[PDB]
């Protein structure tokens, strides 16, 4: 939902990342694609 | 079925098992005499 | 309503839906573990109460 993921593609990109944001805060998306856990 | 003393305060890996050596009758002696 | 709005939501709500199952295995997984812990304490204290009787 941030104008950088619109430049990456789409707009359905954004709506994946809020999507993550409203289930977890990215925190699953942050763990998975970068390995650290936001939240330990 | 407990052997020996009942009172009300006893109330409260791959091998074979072999059962304990206990047995199933106790002695007990009775006397009449003076 | 309108025509992307319901397609953003619906994906999102079965995506929300995917995350939070599994988050939900893990919390039962937590609850189960709680539970275990607490019976054994528990019956462990009825022994001890026991012992303390026959003391």
């Amino acid at each position: 939902q941030t104008n950088p993921f619109y430049d990456i593609g789409g707009v359905s990109l954004q709506n994946a990342i809020g999507a993550n944001i409203q289930a977890d805060g990215a925190n699953e998306l942050i763990n998975f694609t970068t390995g650290v856990n936001t939240n330990a | 079925g407990q052997l020996g003393i009942t009172s009300p305060t006893t109330a409260l890996d791959g091998y074979r098992r072999l059962r304990p050596p206990v047995v199933a009758n106790l002695a007990t002696v009775k006397f009449t005499g003076s | 309503m309108g025509g992307a709005a319901i397609g953003g939501i619906l994906g999102g709500v079965q995506l929300v839906a995917g995350i939070s199952q599994a988050n939900s295995q893990a919390n039962a997984q937590r609850q189960s573990l709680q539970a275990q812990a607490q019976t054994t304490v528990d019956a462990s204290r009825i022994r001890q109460m026991e012992i303390l009787q026959a003391r």
